[PDB]
């Protein structure tokens, strides 16, 4: 999940934290804009990692999918 | 909107972006969220 | 697009039902809204 | 607690198809 000029993007994937690569296709984008400085969860165990502006080198394979990154 | 012509150099206009070239059936596997192929030179190589 | 609204908006006696925000502690981002009606503090003495 | 993010968090940055290119 991320927010840029209010636009709220979501990406996800069904992977059946292990190794390997599995790029997250977007599913929804909410174009309204909320000033967000919190996060919660309603309903087990889960994981959380934050994001930084980090230049990446993406390896699109021949079928067009991100199969590896740097 | 007009009809679609393949195998001929045409002056196409998809969703407001102009261009010129031959349109063909592509086997590229666009994922449901992608609408454009792109070249090394930021040239639209394929479209939806 | 901007166009004068003297025809209906302004009336006799002072149409003060259209507000603006005069003081703000710092500047703004592009495209952010402030619905805050809280007082503005100029000095070091709290107002609360 | 804590865990290591080995190679996770990779997502398609734009809605533009690309192929055999190291973008």
């Amino acid at each position: 999940f991320k927010n840029i000029d209010g636009y709220f993007k979501i990406y996800s994937k069904h992977t059946p934290l292990p190794q390997g690569f599995s790029a997250l296709e977007p599913l929804v984008d909410l174009p309204i804009g909320i000033n967000i400085t919190r996060f919660q969860t309603l309903l087990a165990a889960y994981y959380v990692g934050y994001l930084q502006p980090r230049t990446f080198l993406l390896k699109y394979n021949e079928n067009g999918t991100i199969t590896d990154a740097v | 909107s007009t009809n679609l012509v393949k195998n001929k150099c045409v002056n196409f206009n998809f969703n407001g972006l102009t261009g010129t070239g031959v349109l063909t059936e592509s086997n590229k596997k666009f994922l449901p969220f992608q609408q454009f192929g792109r070249d090394i030179a930021d040239t639209t190589d394929a479209v939806r | 697009i901007a166009w004068n609204s003297n025809n209906l908006d302004s009336k006799v006696g002072g149409n003060y039902n259209y507000l603006y925000r005069l003081f703000r502690k710092s500047n703004l981002k592009p495209f952010e809204r402030d619905i805050s009606t809280e007082i503005y503090q100029a000095g070091s003495t709290p107002c609360n | 607690a804590y865990t290591n993010s080995f190679t996770r968090g990779v997502y398609y940055p734009d809605k533009v198809f690309r192929s055999s290119v190291l973008h």
